């Protein structure tokens, strides 16, 4: 039985978001890619550097915003600028959110030597697609 | 810390190769040409073999940058086969989808 | 056995030094 | 193959910059060695490995500064504390089996 | 067809440039890759065009040693 | 009703250097999703028509890259999981475009490029004969 990136059925009491409710074979059929960049095109180079940078942001954003992150990030790379779109719960006061936004934008920009955009959308709770 | 001692050894090996890359190329040019006298080529073989062992391009090993799996690594993404599926099945790699035809 | 390394070949690089600099 | 063709082959090689005089099959490798970039100097080779030392050290310092909270490192510390409480810790230097 | 090649000069240029000349479309294609920059390649590419034209007009002494099997017509 | 009066201040210094004439300009955009490229073509065509360029749009055939990886982490070599990377193509040809008009059209096109696509430009610049060839020198 396949087990890749799946949530198992357990009665009807466990909420599941849209991303987690679809099996990996549904990619490019019902759900898109969480990251989009040129590296994985046909005749384009520089695909390994993008991948390692992508993984680091998955680990940095998850740790910078403990508990208040809703689901996976969305990373868009246009020109040389990097846009990070996130869903954040209503946990921290707005003062701390702007502190972390300012902290993240400056630290990443001076680390990857590229401008960084950080756009946040706030939701009251995790969005439930099935079960519950 | 790299993920394993083996990965650390590879970094030293790659670093040493880069330092002696040009010097090896100049000496190796003499050996690979048949117009120079045979006496000079024999001396070149002694010098090229006197260089440190780690400064050899063939000794470089391609591993995974995440888990350092010595084999089963795609050269394009520099990732192990297990890690590549882990990233691709979650949709975290652009343009990568399950093949159906 | 044969020997003829001095081939009768003529060519001067400095002949085209003029077009080399500017149009 | 005539003497006329030999001059034309050499004259064309002179202008485009290739080798004029005849060259052996094995002797052309020295041209190839300098024409191409050596394997040890390609960016794919010496920059193959991301610098894990900077990645690990940076997140180590940010963890102590309260700007990054790592769950995994907290898990090790919490379990390491329990081992000390249970009486099974790591001995100092020169305390393994010499006593 | 837009150049000033003579009957002898044009025949030598085709025999000199090799496969870069198309016999059907009468177009000459020069491709340069050795220079690191596009501006250096552009200056080098035009350098090849002018030196190939000034050389097709030099009827050197050895050119009279033509073989009847080397004639294009 | 209240608007900033005359908030425009660009300068275009017309120098004396002759402009560069491009015989034909080719733009080839490559991406993973057809829908983005379909919308991007409409944006490019609409902007091109307004500038008066008379462009032509054609779709080159697509190519598909496939590779196979093992399924489990130990033995079981009779079961494989395959993957596929699809690159869809779209080409926009530009004809009789001047150098000055080329610069603005390309930079306007490039800045609005979506994140999931890239493009290559093939510019066929035309010019007269070199001085040595034009000026009679034997
Ligand atoms: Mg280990
Ligand atoms: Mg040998
Ligand atoms: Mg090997």
């Amino acid at each position: 039985k396949n087990r890749a990136a799946r949530v198992r059925v357990s009665k009807g009491d466990k909420p599941v978001t849209y991303e987690e409710a679809h099996a990996p074979h549904y990619i490019a059929h019902r759900k898109g890619w969480l990251s989009l960049h040129t590296g994985n095109l046909d005749g384009e180079d520089h695909a390994a550097e993008r991948t390692v940078e992508d993984v680091f942001l998955r680990k940095f954003m998850l740790g910078t915003f403990p508990g208040c992150l809703a689901d996976q990030l969305v990373l868009k790379r246009r020109a040389n600028q990097l846009e990070i779109c996130a869903l954040v719960l209503r946990q921290l006061p707005p003062h701390k959110f702007y502190f972390l936004v300012g902290y993240s934008e400056t630290l990443l920009s001076h680390f990857y030597k590229c401008p960084v955009h950080l756009h946040l959308q706030t939701v009251p709770s995790k969005v439930v697609y099935k079960y519950i | 810390y790299y993920v394993d001692w083996k990965m650390l050894r590879d970094v030293k090996r790659r670093k040493m190769a880069y330092e002696y890359a040009d010097e090896r190329l100049r000496i190796n040019s003499l050996r690979k040409n048949t117009i120079l006298p045979k006496d000079l080529q024999e001396v070149a073989d002694e010098e090229i073999a006197s260089l440190p062992r780690d400064s050899c391009p063939v000794r470089i090993r391609n591993r995974c940058v995440m888990t350092s799996r010595p084999r089963g690594v795609k050269r394009r993404w520099r990732l192990s086969r297990i890690v590549f599926r882990h990233l691709a099945d979650h949709g975290q790699l652009s343009g990568v989808q399950r093949a159906m035809w | 056995k044969k020997e003829e390394p001095e081939l009768s070949d003529d060519f001067d690089v400095e002949q085209y030094k003029r077009f080399w600099t500017k149009k | 193959l005539s003497e006329y063709a030999v001059r034309m082959s050499r004259l064309s090689a002179r202008l485009f910059g290739e080798v004029a005089r005849p060259t052996d099959s094995k002797s052309m490798k020295v041209v190839k060695l300098f024409s191409e970039q050596p394997l040890a100097k390609r960016k794919e080779t010496y920059d193959w490995y991301p610098n894990h030392n900077t990645y690990f050290a940076l997140m180590g310092t940010l963890r102590f500064l309260g700007l990054y909270r790592d769950e995994h490192q907290d898990f090790r510390d919490e379990q390491l504390r329990l081992k000390k409480l249970r009486g099974k810790g790591k001995p100092r230097k020169g305390e393994g089996k010499r006593a | 067809s837009s150049l000033n090649l003579d009957d002898h000069a044009k025949k030598k240029l085709i025999k000199l440039v090799g496969d870069r000349y198309c016999k059907s479309t009468d177009v000459l294609t020069i491709k340069t890759d050795r220079c690191p920059l596009k501006r250096q390649n552009y200056d080098y590419a035009v350098y090849l065009l002018t030196v190939l034209y000034h050389e097709s007009w030099k009827t050197e002494e050895w050119e009279k040693k033509k073989t009847e099997a080397d004639m294009e017509e | 009703v209240d608007v900033p009066k005359d908030m425009t201040k660009p300068e275009i210094t017309i120098s004396d250097e002759p402009d560069t004439l491009y015989k034909r300009l080719s733009v080839l955009v490559k991406g993973h999703d057809k829908a983005v490229l379909d919308s991007y073509e409409y944006f490019a065509v609409l902007a091109a028509k307004e500038l008066g360029i008379s462009i032509k749009v054609h779709e080159p055939p697509r190519k598909i890259e496939r590779f196979t990886l093992l399924k489990s982490v130990h033995i079981f070599k009779k079961h494989r999981v395959q993957y596929e990377m699809r690159t869809l193509y779209r080409c926009l040809e530009l004809e009789h475009l001047t150098g000055s008009t080329a610069d603005v059209y390309l930079e306007y096109i490039q800045r609005n490029l979506p994140e999931g696509v890239a493009m290559e430009v093939t510019k066929t610049k035309l010019e007269q004969l070199p001085e040595h060839i034009r000026k009679p020198i034997w």
